[PDB]
């Protein structure tokens, strides 16, 4: 209709069943609670790029080339308002 | 005592307590204090040794320094115990560090 639906919603997913609850406006979907699982695994994949034995998660290829970005826009602005 | 030295550095009695006082209180070194009094005391030349520099009368001539003389010696003097208060505060040449963050 025009109404306005503020929901925020937090779910834990385990192997063994999936629980949800809902604080805010219904959401029609989500049955509110723990449902089983019909598997007994987690259906989610984990991915990580740049994957580190010593990290749980994964590392963006922006990360090194950061500092770069950041002295390469510092100098681009020095010159630009110089010029 | 700042005022008897000060005193001391104008040849005493020609101005009152009340303006060596004032003089103290315009520069907080002595110095330039005693070159301004000094340029005021210039003045009073035109009273003390009034523009007749020289006169006969009878048997009697003298012929005291003119008005522009004297003033001019004032005026030396000013100028030497401004250049000596300067000396007291003027600093020699330096080289120093520059430093802007970066990252």
């Amino acid at each position: 209709g025009e109404n306005k639906r503020k929901a925020k919603v937090k779910q834990i997913i385990t192997a063994e069943s999936r629980f949800v609850e809902v604080e805010g406006d219904k959401i029609e979907g989500l049955e509110e609670g723990e449902t089983p699982n019909v598997w007994g695994f987690i259906p989610i994949i984990h991915f990580k790029n740049e994957a580190d034995e010593t990290l749980k998660y994964g590392q963006s290829d922006i990360e090194p080339i950061e500092p770069l970005l950041k002295a390469y826009h510092d100098v681009m602005l020095h010159a630009l308002k110089g010029s | 005592e700042k005022l008897r030295l000060l005193l001391n550095d104008k040849d005493k009695k020609s101005f009152t307590d009340e303006e060596l006082n004032l003089f103290l209180e315009e520069a907080d070194c002595i110095y330039c204090a005693a070159s301004q009094g000094w340029i005021l005391k210039s003045l009073q030349y035109e009273n003390t040794v009034g523009e007749m520099y020289e006169y006969k009368v009878g048997q009697e001539t003298y012929k005291s320094s003119s008005i522009k003389d004297l003033v001019s010696v004032a005026y030396q003097n000013a100028d030497k115990f401004k250049d000596m208060c300067t000396n007291k505060k003027e600093k020699g040449s330096f080289m120093l560090g520059i430093s802007t963050e970066f990252e």
